[PDB]
């Protein structure tokens, strides 16, 4: 009954929340969620994108934004690779 | 024994510079007895927060608010069908829709109506960091960069009535540059660029949503996938004399 | 249930105890330390020590002790007899003999139900360091008894005497013990025990 | 099956670890076994009490029988209400006294003990002997013997230790080049008590937030 | 124990009177007998050992002999319920069910909606959506059509709602297109008929949520209302009531479509297939643009006048809905309301008959009161003037209930002096004339009374003549019911600034403390209450220090209400007279409810843990934990768990430096009930105080090394649950080091099974998570974070679960992830400028 | 619930809505049940309100309540204040057998 709800429970914050690990969760699907998450933050503050903006160098710091935001899925890198 | 325990005392002398949001309205009206001009701009960097006004062609500082101890993610104001007062998304999640106000003598940032959202961080699913409103005031959207997307219908009134959130989940589509388009009263359309976040290629498609005031729900209207390669959405008004 | 026994508590630095065993530890609650079992009652505690499990850690317990190095029937009338000291001589020490008479007749003849009743007196040495009363003590004593009269001792200051080296041929129905069968005679015809 | 006896061997696992020796034998069997040498063999990560796979429920201890009830702080039991109300098998005191036991005399008060940033309870330790160890290492220091060990050892006052003759012909600690000793590199002298000799050490602020005055809050 | 026998369902068991599949198949119908027919002690073993066992019973005997059991009459809604709990945890257990025994459970459960109470239509419902999900779709579609062309229509019904539940289960938009098939579906006139109703229940619970799936509906509501089928239209009728009030005003625009025969079927149909119609239309009003509000409101406004007359009971309670939505419309005047429909109202619906079925007097009076809010309310009150003084007790009641709800929402302030006499005339008159026992009077008259307070000086005197002359009477319900309106106009009085009436009173009432009846008296201390706290202290007549010691008996009068009033009162002289009540009868006081709170109401069990405060305020805190730390020794666990909240309360109006040290004693003292009355009261103690606990901290964590080190779950529960709250308010102000121990203490507690520890030990890292901050806490989680052990993973990913819910960035410069430890790492991490 | 563990909760966006709780379950926070120091009142999505059902006590599902229900200072910094919309929609094994217990 308790463990139970904890089941449900376990799908609502899964579904909210995203990438919960539950009991058994692969190294690409956990990874993928510490990436998404890094770059989300790295992207999310205001301040950390300004400075990965000039330690990258890039000519505009939307570019580094959405580089974050591009980055995100995994076949960017193939992207990159076929430019 | 003494203790060594540094008790240090912080100070902000000089308030962050790097300017990541702005707002056109026109919020108080000072030094004249009745006056209306919608020149005027509101500008926010994360917690720091300043109001500047123009009026004579040269930007002149208003007032300094207090630290509003927060990471503003977005800013945007509202005009609807009166004084504009500024709707402003932060960590919490909160919907915070404030009104600059005079108080004794010096202004004031007063809050009318913060909706509680997500939960306290700066996050993925969190509704913020992409926010936008209906250029006729009727409705406010936020979204996340991944989850999900939450649009209020914004109702004014004896007092200000915020409609109960529109939501929209999409899980693997990471939401990037939301554009709102600007309507005839017609339907309120938001337009959004979804990239996939678990996908074998990378694919970066287009989305048009076109919120329905009559079924109150966001409806998905036209996917259109683009290139990888794509950057940003913006809203061509009308082309109402061209087809 | 307790029968009124104080159990004091494992932390209470250690009267006698019942049984050494069963304490309460810094909560409320008891336990066997052996065992290492928590009980909740003192039902719980009975049938630990009723249950099978407690009896086999205390043969372990006493299995570590070795490593680290008809009683209830017992007529009793507690009657003294009769006995007749006398400093004896042989060759080639001295030796003590003792002539312990019994009842002619007078009182068994309303017990002759074969229980035991072919079982003569016995003697056993007992160390004074174990008493009634526990005052004094240091000598051994020649305890003397039989079924329905009253134990007897003797008691012998002097280390050994008449402690002899083979008597007889070695052979080996040990009755009691060495001492029994060694050096004691029971006259059952007459009801006379001499013991040297 | 074949993913079971797919694994890589222990050893073969170590070599990819900078810090080989934390790694176990049951570490074959993690699905994702270079992943969580890294993660396990990383700097800070403390890593998970060893308690389980044991199926005590982590608390069967024999030790655990003979652990003390409790024992009021020091500076808790200056309050005297140990007298007042008798907890082994009314009581009204002053607030000033309670509150400055708690503020006044103890605002610079610490437990002992704690613990640091990877220590883990396991089930049979006990933190209180190693309280008095730690204690003792600061108290007891070489040169000086207790009374009652010194009555045990039957040594009598103003008479040098056994080991200072052997000390004579083999020569100082290696580990204490600078203790001293009475009759030999110390002035018999200052030989007083329970102190035969002390180290004589060779080696000869305000960390930026000296407070350099220290007020309580009152409760009055 | 097996108690109660039941001789013909225990037959109908038949089995064990006196081989696995023999051992299994009788040890499982012998458990469902323990559940049905036994003992209590006996049922919850049983259903613990059903539902652990549940995996390993074959599901074909478990519903074989469990289902047919609730075919017979002879079951009870105990039993029958006692059966329906293990329904659902088998069920929800299995989770995998063949479509025989689905449609077997489902027509068993099935009537459980239909019955009169919410209590079982709740659990009727709990059994579908817990099956839903383990059938799917596809099964209970094919249940559902064999069923929907019974002729029963009884069973037609019931497959209405569960088919409703169903598709909220599942999702409509799943079940839809079944929805159109006995929707449109021409073969079956009753198939029509409830695939309409089916839409009618997916409408009640979806509630709201009805909106994005309303598209769907409509299209069965506008191509099967035009079926010629009288009911078939009726129904429809109904949908669109319910769907258009559930709607609420958004859906006009597909609404748009089944509003044009609407209107064509009400100007020819007429009769009851009007009355549904003009339901539908009714409930589109709202919804309507104001435009078209304006022109159907006023379409049908005539029609409503002209129906007035209409002498059957449904199509008037039609109409008094149609006037209450209409009210609303801005286009319809008030001047319009008050020269035509008003009077026209007024004379025909509040004739005596109508007040005699409370069923349609509900509907009477709201409707009344939405008309109150466009009608001027002094208008409205004078045509309910006359009402109020009519011989008709009942006619009486209901004509309160208008003045009550119309009172509340809009106020007296329009009436004139002389129709705001006639008003409190008319009540009093009412008030002492009332025959039936109904609790309605002094509550509504205390309503209009809070309403209009300055005006009623002159009436307030003769008002509290009655009061009186009711609190000298033979009928205790007359007696309490004035006492519950004297409570409700004792703050009326303090604007007239009476207060030596207020002064009588009180005597008055204090004289009559001494009554027998508990119902009363309770009542009668409301208003002490109210009295006191009204007015002044020093000017109360008894005086208080006299009232309070008549007090101290009434504790042990039992019963409820009397120590919930009693308590509220002792309170009330416990904040407000510290000095007036002796110390030693305050200790009296605390030995009273230290002995009362054993009662089994949560309110006087509360209230009474709160009233400690105010005497730990008054009198010596020590002198109160003398007694409350002499009552945790006691084995009942209200009287530990309460008094430990005792010690708490006590432990935040004194301050922590008087209560703590005597609990680390108390803490001292061997018996574990009372350690853990310890732990616990520290808990609240730490709870009631935000920042003090700061200072206080390390005093506590000597104490919490015996608690967490030790043996006993329990023990090492509510330690952990001091921990929580401790960690929580003593975040951030810098005692970590203290934190780290108490955390390094916890760690190994967390593979800890069992519901209660485990979530106490999860709130406690969680806690703990806010104090240190993710990052020690982090290196804990990862260190364990995936392992082989399959237990560990499932233990350690809960904590780490939890901390992805409350921190997301903050975990994020704290991920162990180097570029040999993954492949793609992120390049963006070794920038540096 | 904290303590009663088969009910169920909502957890979706909170509206602008207000939940209400009744004078019996008055005083605690909807989500850990304490009496202490409340902050901010909880907001429920709107399915939770529509009709009659707004009016029921968020907790105990089954009263009408007058009163607004707060969350406690230690939930709104545990963040479950922000968790979503609280409400009971199960009414829970307890209050069942307690209705069937005494009818
Ligand atoms: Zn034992
Ligand atoms: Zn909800
Ligand atoms: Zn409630
Ligand atoms: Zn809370």
């Amino acid at each position: 009954a308790e463990k139970q709800r904890q089941l449900k429970l376990q799908k609502i914050y899964k579904q909210k929340y995203i990438g919960l690990g539950d009991e058994s969760t692969t190294r690409e699907q956990w990874q993928r969620n510490v990436r998404n998450d890094t770059l989300n933050t790295l992207q999310g503050h205001s301040a950390s994108l300004e400075y990965v903006s000039l330690s990258r160098g890039d000519l505009s710091i939307r570019d580094t934004r959405i580089h974050l935001l591009k980055s995100m899925s995994p076949g960017y890198k193939a992207y990159l690779r076929e430019e | 024994a003494k203790d060594d325990e540094l008790y240090l005392y912080h100070l902000t002398l000089k308030k962050q510079t790097n300017f990541v949001h702005s707002c056109i309205g026109h919020f108080v009206d000072l030094e004249a007895g009745s006056k209306r001009e919608q020149s005027q701009l509101c500008v926010a960097t994360e917690t720091h927060l300043e109001l500047y006004d123009t009026a004579d062609g040269e930007l002149k500082l208003i007032a300094k608010f207090q630290n509003l101890f927060a990471t503003i993610t977005s800013m945007k104001s509202l005009d609807l069908p009166w004084p504009t007062f500024l709707a402003l998304t932060s960590d919490s999640g909160n919907l915070s829709i404030v009104q600059i106000i005079m108080h004794a003598g010096a202004l004031r940032l007063k809050t009318l109506v913060n909706q509680p959202l997500t939960r306290t961080t700066l996050r993925r699913v969190s509704p913020i960091s992409y926010m936008e409103i209906d250029p006729n005031g009727r409705c406010i959207i936020l979204s996340s960069v991944e989850q999900n997307k939450l649009c209020f219908l914004v109702d004014y009134a004896q007092k200000l009535r915020i409609s109960s959130p529109l939501e929209i989940i999409r899980p693997h589509m990471v939401t990037l540059d939301m554009a709102v388009v600007d309507v005839n009263f017609n339907n309120p359309c938001f337009v959004t660029l979804e990239i996939d976040n678990a996908a074998t290629q990378l694919s970066v498609h287009l989305i048009f949503y076109v919120l329905e005031l009559g079924l109150n729900h966001i409806v998905k209207k036209a996917d259109y996938l683009v290139n990888p390669s794509a950057n940003f959405v913006l809203s061509l008004p009308d082309l109402s004399r061209y087809n | 249930l307790s029968k009124g026994e104080n159990v004091p508590y494992t932390f209470q630095d250690e009267q006698v105890r019942s049984n050494p065993y069963i304490y309460k530890n810094h909560s409320g609650k008891l336990v066997c330390k052996l065992c290492n079992t928590m009980h909740m009652s003192w039902s719980s505690v009975e049938r630990h020590l009723g249950g099978k499990k407690h009896g086999l850690n205390v043969l372990r317990r006493g299995i570590s002790i070795e490593k680290s190095s008809d009683f209830r029937q017992q007529q009793k009338i507690i009657e003294a007899k009769q006995s007749l000291k006398n400093n004896g001589t042989i060759p080639g020490s001295v030796g003590l003999a003792i002539q312990v008479n019994y009842s002619s007749e007078v009182k068994e003849n309303s017990v002759d139900s074969d229980d035991k009743a072919k079982v003569p007196p016995l003697i056993r040495i007992v160390s004074g360091l174990e008493l009634s009363d526990t005052k004094q003590k240091g000598k051994k004593f020649l305890v003397i008894a039989y079924e329905p009269f009253e134990n007897i001792a003797i008691e012998l200051p002097p280390n050994e005497i008449l402690f002899s080296e083979n008597n007889d041929m070695d052979n080996n129905n040990d009755g009691v013990d060495e001492l029994n069968k060694k050096c004691t005679f029971w006259d059952a015809i007459s009801k006379l025990y001499y013991v040297q | 099956k074949r993913r079971k006896t797919e694994k890589p061997s222990l050893s073969q696992l170590k070599s990819q670890v900078p810090y080989p020796q934390i790694i176990e034998w049951y570490d074959c069997d993690a699905r994702y076994p270079g992943l969580l040498a890294s993660i396990k063999c990383t700097k800070n990560v403390i890593p998970v009490p060893s308690h389980w796979q044991s199926k005590k429920e982590y608390l069967s201890g024999r030790s655990l029988l003979g652990k003390r009830p409790f024992e009021l702080p020091d500076i808790i039991k200056k309050t005297n209400i140990e007298q007042m109300r008798s907890t082994l098998p009314a009581l009204d005191l002053d607030y000033k006294k309670l509150h400055d036991v708690f503020f006044k005399i103890g605002a610079n008060w610490k437990p002992d003990h704690l613990l640091c940033f990877g220590d883990v309870y396991y089930e049979n330790r006990n933190l209180f002997e190693e309280t008095n160890w730690k204690r003792m290492v600061d108290h007891k220091r070489p040169g000086r013997i207790s009374q009652e060990l010194r009555a045990i050892m039957n040594l009598p006052e103003g008479q040098l230790p056994p080991w200072c003759m052997k000390m004579k012909d083999i020569g100082l600690p290696t580990g204490y080049p600078d203790l001293k000793i009475a009759g030999l590199n110390w002035d018999i002298t200052n030989l007083k008590g329970d102190v035969y000799g002390k180290i004589i050490p060779n080696h000869h602020r305000n960390y930026f937030g000296a407070l350099i005055s220290f007020e309580t809050p009152e409760f009055e | 124990d097996l108690m109660f026998f039941k001789p013909s369902d225990h037959k109908y068991f038949a089995d064990v009177i006196s081989n696995k599949d023999e051992k299994k198949e009788r040890t499982l119908s012998m458990l469902l007998l323990k559940i049905k027919n036994g003992n209590t002690a006996s049922r919850r073993t049983s259903m613990r050992i059903l539902t652990d066992k549940a995996v390993t019973f074959g599901p074909e005997m478990i519903f074989n002999r469990l289902l047919p059991i609730l075919l017979d009459r002879s079951l009870e809604d105990q039993e029958r319920h006692l059966m329906i709990k293990t329904i659902d945890r088998v069920l929800y257990q299995l989770g995998d069910l063949t479509k025989p025994y689905v449609h077997k459970i489902l027509v068993v459960a099935a009537p459980l909606l239909i019955d009169e109470d919410p209590m079982v239509r709740s659990t009727g419902q709990e059994i579908i959506t817990n099956l839903s999900t383990v059938a799917g779709l596809k099964t209970i579609l094919t249940v559902m059509r064999p069923d929907i062309e019974n002729e029963d229509e009884y069973v037609r019904n019931v497959t209405s709602r569960a088919a409703a539940v169903v598709a909220k289960a599942l999702g409509v938009n799943q079940l839809l297109p079944f929805i159109n098939a006995a929707c449109h579906s021409r073969k079956s006139w009753k198939a029509r008929h409830t695939g309409i109703k089916i839409v009618q229940q997916i409408g009640i619970l979806l509630g709201i949520g009805v909106l994005n799936h309303l598209t769907g509906l409509m299209s069965c509501i506008k191509d099967c209302l035009m079926d010629d089928h009288v009911p078939v239209r009726i129904v429809t009728a109904h949908t669109l009531s319910t769907l258009a009030e559930n709607s609420y005003p958004y859906g006009i625009e597909v609404f748009n479509v089944v509003l044009e025969p609407l209107w064509k079927g009400i100007r020819s149909h007429r009769g009851k297939v009007l009355s549904s119609f003009l339901k539908a239309v009714g409930s589109m009003i709202p919804l309507m643009d104001p435009e078209y509000a304006g022109y159907y409101t006023t379409e049908a406004m005539r029609i409503i006048r002209r129906e007035f007359d209409s002498p059957d009971d449904e199509m008037k309670k039609t109409i008094l809905l149609v006037l209450q939505k209409c009210s609303a419309v801005e286009s319809i005047t008030p001047k319009f309301l008050r020269e035509e429909i008003a009077p026209e109202f007024f004379q025909k619906f509040w004739v005596r008959r109508v007040a005699l079925d409370r069923p349609l007097n509900k509907v009477v009076t709201y409707t009344t009161v939405t008309l109150a809010k466009k009608l001027g309310c002094s208008y409205t009150i004078d045509k309910l003037l006359t009402p109020l003084r009519d011989e008709a007790e009942p006619f009486r009641t209901m004509a309160v209930h208008a003045v009550t709800r119309t009172v509340n929402l809009l106020g007296t302030a329009d009436l004139d002096e002389r129709l705001e006499t006639r008003l409190i005339d008319a009540l009093l008159i009412a008030f002492q004339e009332q025959t039936n026992s109904d609790s309605i009077i002094f509550k509504g008259f205390g309503a209009v009374t809070v309403s209009l307070d300055i005006r009623m000086k002159p009436f307030l005197a003769p008002i509290v003549s009655t009061i009186l002359n009711h609190l000298k009477h033979k009928t205790p319900l007359v007696r309490q019911h004035a006492a519950d309106l004297c409570a409700i106009l004792i703050p009326v009085i303090k604007n007239c600034h009476e207060f030596e009436m207020l002064n009588k009173l009180n005597i008055i009432l204090y004289e009559s403390l001494g009554e027998v009846y508990p119902e009363v008296l309770g009542s009668i201390i409301n208003a002490m209450y109210c009295i006191t706290s009204v007015m002044d202290l020093d000017k109360l007549q008894p005086p208080i220090n006299q009232i309070l010691p008549t007090l101290t008996p009434i504790l042990r009068n039992k019963h409820r209400k009397v120590e919930v009033n009693t308590i509220k009162f002792v309170g009330l002289i416990g904040k407000l007279a510290p000095t007036y009540a002796p110390p030693k009868e305050w200790m009296r006081i605390c030995f009273e409810l230290l002995e009362l709170l054993k009662s089994t109401n949560k309110e006087i069990r509360r209230s009474a843990n709160a009233t400690f405060g105010f005497i730990a305020e008054a009198i010596g805190p020590h002198d109160v934990l003398v007694a409350l730390l002499n009552n945790l020794k006691v084995q009942e666990r209200q009287l530990r768990v309460c008094t430990a909240v005792a010690i708490g309360i006590v432990a935040k109006v004194c301050g922590p430096y008087n209560v703590l040290p005597v609990i680390m004693n108390e803490y001292t003292t061997p018996e574990t009930n009372v350690q853990n009355g310890v732990l616990k009261a520290m808990s609240f103690m730490f709870e009631y105080i935000g920042n003090m606990s700061k200072d206080y901290i390390y005093f506590i964590t000597p104490l919490l090394e015996d608690a967490l080190t030790d043996r006993d779950l329990v023990h090492r529960q509510t330690a952990s649950n001091v921990i929580t709250h401790l960690a929580l308010n003593c975040s951030g102000t810098g005692h970590e080091d203290a934190f780290i121990h108490l955390m390094n203490l916890l760690i190994p507690n967390i593979f800890e099974t069992s519901p209660h520890a485990i979530m106490r030990i999860l709130e406690g890292l969680e806690a703990l998570s806010q104090a240190l901050g993710p990052g020690l806490f982090m290196n804990y989680i990862w260190a364990g974070l995936f392992h082989p052990a399959k237990n560990v993973r499932k233990a350690f990913w809960r904590v780490y679960n939890n901390m992805y819910v409350m921190y997301q960035d903050a975990m994020v410069p704290f991920y162990p992830v180097t570029p040999d430890n993954n492949e793609e790492y992120i390049e963006e991490l070794d920038l540096v400028l | 619930s904290r303590h009663q563990f088969d009910l169920i909760m909502c957890l979706k966006q909170p509206g602008v809505q207000t939940g209400l709780l009744c004078e019996k379950c008055d005083g605690k926070c909807p989500i850990c049940d304490s009496y202490v120091r409340p902050k901010r009142k909880v907001r429920v999505c709107e399915n939770c309100s529509f009709g009659k059902q707004a009016k029921n006590c968020i907790i105990c599902n089954l009263n009408v309540g007058v009163n607004d229900a707060f969350y406690c200072w230690e939930c709104c910094r545990l963040g479950k204040d922000k968790d979503g919309c609280p409400r009971i929609l199960n009414l829970g094994s307890n209050r069942l057998d307690r209705h069937f217990e005494k009818k």
